[PDB]
């Protein structure tokens, strides 16, 4: 290595906690270093794993240490058409995150109040709201879904459940029967593709278009289009 | 011989670790069930207390190829009683010794005519101090021209000459008698380096490494972390220029007076080649497992 | 000739109904967020929005299969989880103490590995999906709840006491089980006398062949082995991508900060563009591969709908549809 | 410019399909770094410019392991005609550790 | 351009056997639930199918299934079969039916309406004398 200014806060104790950027004398990347208890070799100071990357380092101190990444959040997003209403999400994560540590480029106002935590992660753009709806059209995964209202916020209504009519156990000789006393004609419309759009194609038109040099260099490859 | 699923001296990984995991690893290795080119040593002749004429094998006149380097196994016959060389009768308690190694790539006749005379600058391994110290180098070989010498009459072979009632006392060691007896038959010029090296003494097993690369000659050795196991770690890269085709054993006995001689180990030499084998680390870093694809 | 002794077979079936749905953003992978990265991936670009599309049609179309089995499974009447069903069938497995004890006895002795599906960050924090970037991609939660899957099962528990005894989705009639069991056993060729004096007995072969399936969660189980494969295809299918950011297709290696590290631009151009030809390739061979897994699951959907249609909410006389020998 | 943006432009039209949509998540930005290692001695360059260079067919090697360099001291003295590096960058090869 | 052939040519093999395999798929619709009446729950319309029409489309076959939906389910008083005092082995149980206890007497309704009405010999089975049944001897039915 070149000669270098070492910095007092480049140690690993120095850093603790907060993901950062190691560069062992040529080893280099980034990711988060937490304590562990020693293992594997000692004097290898150096560990992969069996997709080849590094998860482990024995430090000069003396103490063992483990990594995995400068691990943040995927980010995905809802929308509706007809009523301009968006809003973002972060997957499986607790609400820690605001518009300070970022990357790409930037993002989109919202009128305002920013997270919310629900069971997969964070939603910023959405409200509690207890209502129940069975026929989601834009489901937000696990069991939560947004209506817009019929225009700011939607109102993050739990996916309902179509729980059916419960009947009672009895026990006896005697039985409590369901029956239905109206009725409807349901006119379900169902498709079937049968046969696709039948198609041909021309070797020499398609390819070559007539021109003569490569109608010799067509036959090279030639039986292919056979 | 050699076994895998034994786990037998399989150099380890020179500076990836694992841990509780199988991976592939292509590398240089020996094959499974080798013989080996296993040798042993012995004292010289002796009457009561008399150093005699020597006694030794024809290694000199014998020469193979260096390929890609290779390993021994030290160790594999102590801790226990066996037979003596010189009187088959007879048999002591087998003490284990460290040979002596010499490598080069330029090879001729001696001064008899029988082929080995290692020609130009080449390199010797060789342990003194009854297994204390590791005196290393590439240098400048120079055969004696006297009598029983390697460039003079009267000459069958060399051998390094060990006198275990003054060498193997408490301390003393003699100034590295071994050098000078190797130095009873030769001396050295133009020298590179005399490296030195220790180590402890055990009647544990063991083994060494030698390998070439182009950075240099990889020396590796268990005894620095891996006594109670084994498997080989790097401690020594030496600063080659060229790249060696040719090795052979120096050879070496004891002046052991007859009254008080001792049986001693024999050692087994495995040639090494590229091969691939999987490896299964254990959560502590260490070769318990591997298997061969050969 | 005539049988004169019987048992109870417990055949064990499994249909994959649905693939993990799988979300993977191309510039993540293939970019990791560098700056002359993201310049070059301009040039292939609509690439992205393909591959962005297929994966999400696919997941669509998962979700709609998805969708139309469990409103199809959904019985429109049910009844409640109580103990003392079956009175004197013991099925302790069968009853949910907020999941069920035999979804219990499968799901954990099904080999899992860490969901992390509120503290996979806070498991990243602690000491496979907790791998999110260096995965690459999302895991999409599932459609319902767990709570939901056991609640249609719940329904299902409730209908198929009931449904057994009269063709037709007209109506319901959850009779008590016992006399369900006996007026199927009369169906299929059994007179009731037999049942009239053997009600124990036939009581204690079921409970037998019960825990016999229950005590067999062993390797014994082709069932088993199945459901394994499928964990096991799911676990090749996301180490795929996972171990492919190891290849460099022939660059000098695939840290691509240290190859923007160590390397002139007007080289380190082609570089990368062979990386992420590479990159695109192997997500374009993905795509077809859960698509042709879609698919499949998909007609599995539509075959597992209806074999719980008919010889599951029915007793089918088909021979041997589902059940091996007479169902 | 926005989430809608890149929605936009993933279908071809102003026009686009609800839905909840996976967009190109972000990264938090470095919290530092660390620079930890035991550093051996100078490896000396005084024998490269000690004694004549040899010739073509005996060209003298140097090999460099576990050492330290500064070359600030070398390359100003060199009166160099000729400065190429291939398989890597000529200026950056005193900046990466090997 | 040989490539793209290719892979138009692999994608329509694929969508060929796609296609044939849908085709006897909807051959086989319009076989059982369109030229009779297939009783399997829910092969071509949910709940009970009632009929069907086909019509053509321009890459396939189009199908209205018109079904059966039902609502204002209530609960009733049923039972399996009635004994008589005199005569316990001799007992009926309905085909295709329910016995009611009417809300007006046990009586007869069909399996998919409340339609109740007074219970005949043409609607029920006469059955063997199981346990756990009604017995009763005010009023007889024929
Ligand atoms: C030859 O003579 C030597 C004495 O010079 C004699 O050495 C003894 O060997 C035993 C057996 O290995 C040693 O007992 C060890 O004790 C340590 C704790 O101090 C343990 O950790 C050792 O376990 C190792 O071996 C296991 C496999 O056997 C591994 O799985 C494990 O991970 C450990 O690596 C082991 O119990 C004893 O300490 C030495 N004694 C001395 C003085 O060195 C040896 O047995 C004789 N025979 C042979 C054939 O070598
Ligand atoms: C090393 O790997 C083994 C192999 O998987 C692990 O041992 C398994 O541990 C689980 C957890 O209880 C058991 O169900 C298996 O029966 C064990 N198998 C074997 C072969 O031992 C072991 O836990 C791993 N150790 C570390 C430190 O990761
Ligand atoms: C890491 O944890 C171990 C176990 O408690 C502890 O002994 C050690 O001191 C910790 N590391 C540091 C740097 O304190
Ligand atoms: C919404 O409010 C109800 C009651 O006020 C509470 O039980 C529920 O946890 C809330 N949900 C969220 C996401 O805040
Ligand atoms: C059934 O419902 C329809 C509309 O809901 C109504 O017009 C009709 O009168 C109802 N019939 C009965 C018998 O309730
Ligand atoms: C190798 O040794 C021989 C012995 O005579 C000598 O002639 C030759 O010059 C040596 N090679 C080198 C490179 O010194
Ligand atoms: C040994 O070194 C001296 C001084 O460099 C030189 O004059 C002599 O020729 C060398 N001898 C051999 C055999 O290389
Ligand atoms: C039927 O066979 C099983 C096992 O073969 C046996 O346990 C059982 O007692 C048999 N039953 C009769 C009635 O023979
Ligand atoms: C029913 O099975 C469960 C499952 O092991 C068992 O604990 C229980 O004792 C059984 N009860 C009876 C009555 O067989
Ligand atoms: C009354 O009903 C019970 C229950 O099935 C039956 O055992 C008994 O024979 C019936 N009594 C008469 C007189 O039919």
């Amino acid at each position: 290595c070149p000669k270098l200014e070492f910095a007092n806060d480049t140690k690993i104790a120095s850093q603790l906690g907060n993901c950062v950027e190691y560069s062992l004398y040529g080893v280099s990347g980034r990711g988060v270093f937490q304590n562990c208890t020693a293992v594997g070799v000692r004097q290898q100071r150096f560990v992969y794993d069996a997709y080849q990357n590094l998860v482990g380092y024995y430090s000069d101190d003396g103490n063992y240490y483990c990594l995995r990444a400068c691990v943040s959040v995927p980010v995905s997003v809802i929308y509706d058409k007809e009523t301009k209403t968006h809003a973002t999400l972060f997957g499986s994560v607790a609400c820690e995150h605001i518009s300070s540590t970022m990357s790409q480029y930037s993002r989109s106002t919202r009128s305002m109040y920013g997270p919310l935590q629900t069971p997969v992660g964070c939603v910023l753009g959405l409200v509690n709201s207890s209502l129940f709806v069975e026929d989601c059209k834009l489901p937000l995964g696990q069991s939560l879904c947004a209506l817009p209202d019929t225009p700011g916020e939607m109102r993050l209504a739990s996916i309902a459940f179509n729980h059916p009519i419960q009947v009672d156990q009895l026990n006896s000789s005697y039985f409590k029967l369901s029956i239905p006393t109206n009725f409807s004609f349901g006119v379900t419309q169902e498709y079937i593709q049968t046969t696709i759009q039948k198609v041909t194609v021309d070797c020499k038109q398609y390819v070559c278009n007539g021109f003569q040099k490569c109608e010799q260099l067509l036959r090279e490859y030639g039986q292919f289009c056979s | 011989p050699i076994d895998v699923s034994k786990a037998d001296g399989i150099i380890y990984p020179q500076g990836r670790t694992y841990s509780n995991i199988t991976i592939t690893y292509q590398g240089l290795f020996p094959y499974q069930g080798d013989h080996g080119d296993m040798y042993v040593y012995s004292a010289g002749h002796a009457t009561g207390t008399t150093p005699q004429k020597l006694f030794v094998a024809n290694y000199s006149q014998d020469v193979k190829q260096f390929a890609n380097g290779f390993v021994v196994r030290i160790g594999a016959a102590a801790n226990s009683t066996g037979t003596v060389i010189i009187s088959p009768s007879t048999s002591a308690t087998i003490r284990k010794i460290y040979p002596a190694f010499m490598l080069g790539s330029s090879v001729g006749n001696f001064s008899d005519g029988k082929m080995g005379r290692f020609f130009n600058h080449t390199l010797v391994l060789l342990p003194d101090g009854c297994g204390t110290l590791l005196r290393a180098f590439y240098c400048i070989l120079e055969p004696r021209s006297g009598n029983h010498c390697p460039a003079g009459n009267s000459y069958t072979s060399f051998a390094t000459y060990h006198t275990p009632a003054t060498d193997c006392s408490d301390g003393n060691y003699n100034r590295n008698a071994s050098l000078n007896s190797f130095k009873e038959y030769f001396n050295l010029r133009n020298c590179t380096f005399m490296y030195t090296y220790n180590i402890t003494e055990d009647e544990i097993l063991e083994w060494f490494g030698i390998t070439q690369t182009a950075q240099g000659v990889h020396l590796f050795s268990s005894r620095y972390v891996d006594l109670y196991g084994g498997n080989m770690f790097q401690f020594a890269t030496l600063p080659v220029y060229d790249t060696i085709k040719y090795y052979s054993i120096i050879p070496h006995s004891i002046r052991s007076i007859q009254s008080d001689r001792k049986a001693w180990a024999a050692f087994y030499v495995y040639k090494l080649q590229p091969l691939t084998f999987l490896l299964d680390f254990s959560v502590d870093g260490y070769i318990r497992r591997a298997i061969d694809c050969g | 000739s005539i049988p004169t002794n019987f048992s109870f077979g417990v055949t064990q079936e499994y249909i994959q109904t649905t693939i993990q749905k799988v979300t993977v953003d191309c510039k993540q992978y293939v970019c990791n967020g560098f700056q002359k990265c993201e310049q070059l991936l301009r040039e292939y670009g609509q690439f992205c929005s393909k591959i962005n599309q297929a994966l999400h049609g696919a997941n669509l179309r998962q979700d709609d299969s998805v969708r139309n089995l469990f409103a199809s499974v959904k019985s429109s009447q049910s009844s409640p989880i109580i103990p003392g069903f079956g009175g004197d069938f013991n099925l302790t497995l069968l009853e949910p103490v907020a999941r069920s004890a035999i979804e219990d006895l499968l799901f954990d002795k099904v080999t899992i590995a860490d969901p992390g599906y509120m503290q996979g960050y806070d498991d990243c924090m602690q000491q496979l999906i907790c791998a999110q970037y260096v995965a690459g991609y999302k895991v999409l939660p599932p459609l319902m709840d767990v709570n939901m899957e056991a609640a249609y099962t719940s329904s299902l528990l409730g209908s198929i006491a009931g449904v057994g005894w009269t063709a037709g989705l007209s109506s319901f009639a959850a009779i008590p089980f016992a006399q369900s069991i006996f007026y199927r056993l009369n169906g299929v060729g059994i007179t009731q006398q037999v049942l009239s004096e053997n009600q124990k007995l036939i009581a204690n072969k079921f409970n037998q062949a019960l825990g016999a399936m229950q005590t067999g969660f062993t390797t014994t189980n082709e069932a088993f082995q199945k459901v394994q494969d499928a964990v096991n295809n799911n676990a090749q299918a996301l180490s795929k991508l996972a171990s492919e950011l190891s290849n460099t297709f022939g660059a000098i290696s695939a840290s691509i900060g240290d190859i923007i590290q160590r390397l002139d631009p007007p080289e380190q151009d082609a570089q990368i563009d062979r990386l992420i030809n590479g990159r695109l390739t192997t997500l374009n061979a993905f795509v077809a591969q859960q698509l042709v897994r879609s698919e499949s699951a998909a007609l599995s959907a539509q075959l597992a709908k209806d074999k719980v249609n008919e010889c599951v909410k029915a007793q089918s006389k088909r021979s041997g549809f589902c059940g091996q020998g007479t169902h | 410019f926005n989430d809608l943006s890149q929605l936009h432009c993933s279908y071809e039209s102003f026009d686009v399909e609800s839905g909840v949509y996976s967009v190109s998540s972000f990264e938090a930005k470095p919290s530092g770094s660390v620079v930890e290692q035991a550093e051996g001695v100078e490896c000396d360059f005084s024998p490269l410019l000690s004694g004549t260079p040899p010739q073509v067919y005996n060209f003298k090697r140097l090999v460099f392991t576990n050492c330290n360099y500064n070359l600030t001291k070398l390359l100003s003295l060199f009166s160099v005609n000729d400065f190429t590096c291939s398989q890597i960058s000529p200026a950056a090869i005193a900046s990466n550790c090997y | 351009r040989l490539t793209t052939l290719n892979a138009f040519v692999a994608q329509q093999l694929v969508r060929s056997e796609s296609a044939a395999l849908s085709a006897q798929l909807a051959k086989d619709k319009v076989n059982e639930c369109v030229k009779a009446q297939s009783k399997r729950s829910g092969f071509c319309g949910q709940g009970t199918h009632i009929v069907s029409f086909v019509v053509n489309a321009p890459n396939g076959l189009y199908f209205m299934h018109v079904g059966y939906y039902p609502s204002n389910h209530i609960e009733v008083v049923s039972a399996y079969g009635l004994c008589d005092a005199a005569n316990p082995t001799n007992c009926i149980a309905p085909v295709n039916g329910y016995f009611i206890k009417t809300n007006n007497e046990w009586s007869y309704t069909g399996s998919s309406f409340y339609a109740p009405e007074p219970i005949t010999s043409l609607n029920t089975k006469y059955v063997a004398p199981q346990v756990t049944y009604q017995n009763i001897s005010t009023n007889l039915p024929p």
